[PDB]
C-alpha cells in the first residue's frame, strides 16, 4: 500500500496543503449610509 | 411635552379613524390615477414620525401599499410607496407589519426597477428587515432575492452597493443553498470586480465579508481564484483599514489552497513576506498560511518568495513565535516547501542556517508541540539535510535522538490486532526519511547505529506501505556502507525481507534493498 499523505524520496519531504475552511463569526455601521442614501430622492 | 402628547394622541385618531381608512379605500380605486395621487398623500403622511403608527397599525393599509407599490405602472407611485415603506420600517412594530403584509416578496420584486430612488427605498428596507425581522431571510431567498441582488451588482453607486453586499452577506452566511445560488448567478466575479475598481472603504469591507463567507464554498472557492480573487484581495493588505486587511487575508488563506496555479502572484506574495512581520498576530497566522498553501508545489512562487527574502523573513517568524503553532506550523511548512525542488531550494536550506534557525527549528520537535507541527518540522528537517553543511550542526542540536524517539513511538502506536489530526504511519514515514539523509555523513552513522535503530529499521522492511519499505532500506544502504552494521543487519535476518523488496515495482526500493544485501555479502 502507497502513504495516504505526506512522505517524500531522496529529493526531499513532499509539499503538502494545509485546508483552511474558515467562514466564522456573523456580526448578527450602514446606519448612516443607509440613511445617506435615501436622503436625495 | 403635555402640549405635544395631546395634540398627537388627537391626530393619531383622526387619523386612524378618518384619513387611514379612505386613502386605503383610494389606494384600491379602480382609476389608476386616484390611486397615484393617494399614493402621494400617505407618502407625506409617513415622513411625519408621529403619523406612522396610525400607518402600521392598519394591516389594510399596509397590505394596499405593498400591493399597489408591487402592482403599479407608475414610476412615481412605486417611489412613493415604497418609500413609505421605508419610512415605516425603523422599528419592531413596522418591520412585522410590512413583514405580515407580505411586503418582502413585494420590495424583492422591486430589486427589479431602473429607478435609483426605487432600489435605494427597497434595498434598505430589506436590509432593515434582515438585520432584525425574523423569518426576513428565509422569505427574502424564497423571493429570489439573491439572484435580483448579484444582477445589481453592476451598479456604480457606491453605497448602494454597500448595503447590497451586505444583504449578501446576511443571506449567505452559513447558508450552503445561498451560496451555490451566488455563485450560480455569477456572483464571484461581480464581487471581484468591485474588490478591483472601487475605493470606498465601507464597500471594500462589506464585500470582502461576502467573499470570505464564499470563500469555504467548495464551488465557489475555485470561481473566485479564476475570477481574479487572489490578486484582488492583495491590492488592499497595504490599506489603513484594518478591519479590511484582516478581512482579505482570512479570505486569501481560506481560497489559497486552490490558488497554487494562479499567475501575477508576485505582488501579493512579495506583501505577504512583509506582513509575517507585523505586530499584529492574527496578521502573521495569515500570512505564514496563505504562504505555506502558494509555495506548495509551484517552484515559481517559491522562487518569488525566496528573492523577496522569505527564508529571512520565516526564520524571524518562527524565532519570536515561540509556542504559538498557529504560526509555527504554517511557517514551518513554508519553510519546508521553499528548501525542496526549485532552482534556490539549494541556497534556502543552507540559508536557514545562516539566519539562525536550525536551533529553533530542531527545538520544535520537542514537547510541548503537537503532532501537526512536529510532522511539518521533520519535513523541514528533512529537506535541510539534504545540505551538507548542515549534517553537523543538525546533530549538534540533538537532532537524531530526537528523530529516533518520535519514530520508535510513532511506530510502537501503529500496531493492532489519527491522533490529533496525524497518522502515526506519516511520522514513521517522515523521521527514518530524514534519518535516510542524515545518514549520508559518516559521523551521524555512527550516532544512529548507537542508538540500535537497525532492529528497528529492519522490522519496518516488512510493513505494508512501500513509501515506509523504501526509506527504512534506504537508511539501512547508508548504515550498510559499515562493517558492523552490515553484519549486525544480517543478523536481525534482513536478508529474507530484503531479497523479497528485490522484486519491488519502486526502483527505489529494489536498489537500495540489493544494495544492502551486497554489502552484507561482502
Amino acid at each position: 500500500p502507497q502513504l495516504n499523505s505526506g512522505g517524500g524520496d531522496e529529493l526531499g519531504a513532499n509539499d503538502e496543503l494545509i485546508r483552511f475552511k474558515d467562514e466564522g463569526e456573523q456580526e448578527e455601521d450602514l446606519a448612516d449610509v443607509k440613511s445617506s442614501l435615501v436622503n436625495e430622492s | 411635552h403635555a402640549v405635544v402628547n395631546l395634540i398627537n394622541y388627537q391626530d393619531d385618531a383622526e387619523l386612524a379613524t378618518r384619513a387611514i381608512p379612505e386613502l386605503t379605500k383610494l389606494l384600491n380605486d379602480e382609476d389608476q390615477v386616484v390611486v397615484n395621487k393617494a399614493a402621494v398623500m400617505v407618502h407625506q403622511l409617513s415622513k411625519k414620525e408621529a403619523s406612522r403608527h396610525a400607518i402600521m397599525r392598519s394591516p389594510q393599509m399596509v397590505s394596499a401599499i405593498v400591493r399597489t407599490m408591487q402592482n403599479t405602472n407608475d414610476v412615481e407611485t412605486a417611489r412613493c410607496t415604497a418609500g413609505t415603506l421605508h419610512n415605516l420600517s425603523h422599528h419592531r412594530e413596522g418591520l412585522l407589519a410590512i413583514f405580515k403584509s407580505g411586503g418582502i416578496p413585494a420590495l424583492v420584486k422591486m430589486l427589479g426597477s431602473p429607478v435609483d430612488s426605487v432600489l435605494f427605498y427597497a434595498i434598505t428596507t430589506l436590509h432593515n428587515l434582515l438585520l432584525h425581522q425574523e423569518g426576513a431571510k428565509m422569505a427574502v431567498r424564497l423571493a429570489g432575492g439573491l439572484q435580483k441582488m448579484v444582477a445589481l451588482l453592476n451598479k456604480t453607486n457606491v453605497k448602494f452597493l454597500a448595503i447590497t453586499t451586505d444583504c449578501l452577506q446576511i443571506l449567505a452566511y452559513g447558508n450552503q443553498e445561498s451560496k451555490l445560488i451566488i455563485l450560480a448567478s455569477g456572483g464571484p466575479q461581480a464581487l471581484v470586480n468591485i474588490m478591483r475598481t472601487y475605493t470606498y472603504e465601507k464597500l471594500l469591507w462589506t464585500t470582502s465579508r461576502v467573499l470570505k463567507v464564499l470563500s469555504v464554498c467548495s464551488s465557489n472557492k475555485p470561481a473566485i481564484v479564476e475570477a481574479g480573487g487572489m490578486q484582488a484581495l492583495g491590492l488592499h493588505l497595504t490599506d489603513p483599514s484594518q478591519r479590511l486587511v484582516q478581512n482579505c487575508l482570512w479570505t486569501l488563506r481560506n481560497l489559497s489552497d486552490a490558488a497554487t496555479k494562479q499567475e501575477g502572484m508576485e505582488g501579493l506574495l512579495g506583501t505577504l513576506v512583509q506582513l509575517l512581520g507585523s505586530d499584529d498576530i492574527n496578521v502573521v497566522t495569515c500570512a505564514a498560511g496563505i504562504l505555506s498553501n502558494l509555495t506548495c508545489n509551484n517552484y515559481k512562487n517559491k522562487m518569488m518568495v525566496c528573492q523577496v527574502g522569505g527564508i529571512e523573513a520565516l526564520v524571524r517568524t518562527v524565532l519570536r513565535a515561540g509556542d504559538r503553532e498557529d504560526i509555527t506550523e504554517p511557517a514551518i511548512c513554508a519553510l519546508r516547501h521553499l528548501t525542496s525542488r526549485h532552482q534556490e531550494a539549494e541556497m534556502a536550506q543552507n540559508a536557514v542556517r545562516l539566519h539562525y534557525g536550525l536551533p529553533v527549528v530542531v527545538k520544535l520537535l520537542h514537547p510541548p508541540s503537537h503532532w501537526p507541527l512536529i510532522k511539518a518540522t521533520v519535513g523541514l528537517i528533512r529537506n535541510l539535510a539534504l545540505c551538507p553543511a548542515n549534517h553537523a550542526p543538525l546533530r549538534e542540536q540533538g537532532a537524531i535522538p530526537r528523530l529516533v524517539q518520535l519514530l520508535v513511538r510513532a511506530h510502537q502506536d501503529t500496531q493492532r490486532r489519527f491522533v490529533e489530526g496525524v497518522r502515526m504511519e506519516e511520522i514513521v514515514e517522515g523521521c527514518t526519511g530524514a534519518l535516510h539523509i542524515l545518514a549520508r555523513d559518516v559521523h551521524n552513522r555512527i550516532v544512529i547505529r548507537g542508538l540500535n535503530t537497525i532492529p528497528l529499521f529492519v522490522q519496518l522492511l516488512y510493513s505494508p506501505i512501500e513509501n515506509i519499505q523504501r526509506v527504512a532500506a534506504g537508511v539501512l544502504c547508508e548504515l550498510a556502507q559499515d562493517k558492523e552494521a552490515a553484519e549486525a543487519i544480517e543478523a536481525e535476518g534482513a536478508t529474507a525481507p530484503l531479497t523479497e523488496l528485490l522484486h519491488s515495482r519502486n526502483e527505489g526500493v529494489a536498489t537500495y534493498a540489493a544494495a544492502v544485501l551486497f554489502r552484507m555479502s561482502e
